[PDB]
């Protein structure tokens, strides 16, 4: 299944404050009205050179995500977790299960990076060795398909993972997703007087 | 005269009502020299006029 994204996941560039201006930038986004595929499902999807991931739910069906490339222990995987009390962040070559439930893996090994802390929407990004998650969650109208109208995803961590990652999948307690990929497009983006970004035009959109 | 993390400079430093989101650290000019800063210890946020 595909939808359209209606503007969606434009995300704040940088930690530099703006305000009352209009700022051109040049980044990875998410092109408007992007055709981006429908999930209603846990295959392993491709990560390219960034994914923007969405989720409309009621019950939080959808736990987290394995990122990787071989994801058979023979390299290093991220695996991102958000239990009933924390947020997991591990970074080891895990033997993940063919098909992993909440039961994710048979084994970890050579573990280098842990970290531990409607609509819900998400932005992964990977340069330069830094694995940057960016996000906003939101009241909408439906639970079945993406909604119109413009929201800006703040960033909500940023680590020094170091590893390669070409490859992902979503983890599924025992609702339906989005996954849109990012491309590098020129921005520009409008800052209120609060110094939010409330607008954007996507300079190859047409 | 200031020196923020490194971010060397000189201006009569003000508190700010700027409202830097939770992440931001700096503010900048068209010219794009830094125009409020968050401290680094206490994490306000000051002008830099
Ligand atoms: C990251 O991992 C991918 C595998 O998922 C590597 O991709 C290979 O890259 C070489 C060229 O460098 C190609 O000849 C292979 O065909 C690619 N394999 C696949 C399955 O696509 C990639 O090289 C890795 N990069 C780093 C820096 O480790
Ligand atoms: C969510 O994950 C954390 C791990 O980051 C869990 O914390 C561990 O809990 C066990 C007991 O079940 C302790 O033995 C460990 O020492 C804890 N680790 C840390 C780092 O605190 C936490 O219990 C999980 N939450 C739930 C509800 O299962
Ligand atoms: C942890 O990672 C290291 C690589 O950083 C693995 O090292 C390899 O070990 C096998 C034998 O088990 C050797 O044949 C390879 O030549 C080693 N690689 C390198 C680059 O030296 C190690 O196996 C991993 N640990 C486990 C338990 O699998
Ligand atoms: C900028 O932020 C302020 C809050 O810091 C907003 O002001 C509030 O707006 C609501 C209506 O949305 C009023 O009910 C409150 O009384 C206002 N508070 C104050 C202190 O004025 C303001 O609307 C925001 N502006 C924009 C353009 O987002
Ligand atoms: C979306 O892309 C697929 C190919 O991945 C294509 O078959 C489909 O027709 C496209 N849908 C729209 C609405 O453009
Ligand atoms: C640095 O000192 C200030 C008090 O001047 C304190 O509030 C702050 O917590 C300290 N930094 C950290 C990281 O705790």
């Amino acid at each position: 299944a595909y939808t359209n994204s209606f503007t969606r996941g434009v995300y704040y560039p940088d930690k530099v404050f703006r305000s009352s201006v209009l700022h051109s930038t040049q980044d990875l986004f998410l092109p408007f009205f992007s055709n981006v595929t429908w999930f209603h499902d846990n295959p392993v999807l491709p990560f390219n050179d960034g994914v923007y991931f969405a989720s409309t739910e009621k019950s939080n069906i959808i736990r987290g995500w394995i990122f990787g490339t071989t994801l058979d222990s023979k390299t290093q995987s991220l695996l991102i977790v958000n239990n009933a009390t924390n947020v997991v962040i591990k970074v080891c070559e895990f033997q993940f299960c063919n098909d992993p439930f909440l039961r994710v893996y048979s084994s970890a090994n050579n573990c280098t990076f842990e970290y531990v802390s409607n609509l819900r929407e998400f932005v992964f990004k990977n340069i330069d060795g830094y694995f940057k998650i960016y996000s906003k969650h939101t009241p909408i109208n439906l639970v079945r398909d993406l909604p119109q109208g413009f929201s800006a995803l703040e960033p909500l961590v940023d680590l020094p993972i170091g590893i390669n990652i070409t490859r992902f999948q979503t983890l599924l307690a025992l609702a339906a997703y989005y996954v849109g990929y990012l491309q590098p497009r020129t921005f520009l983006l409008k800052y209120n007087e609060n110094g939010t970004i409330t607008d954007a035009v996507d300079c190859a959109l047409d | 005269n200031f020196n923020f993390n490194g971010l060397t400079g000189t201006g009569v430093l003000t508190e700010s009502n700027k409202k830097f989101l939770p992440f931001q650290q700096f503010g900048r000019d068209i010219a794009d020299t830094t125009d409020a800063v968050r401290d680094p210890q206490t994490l306000e946020i000051l002008d830099i006029t």
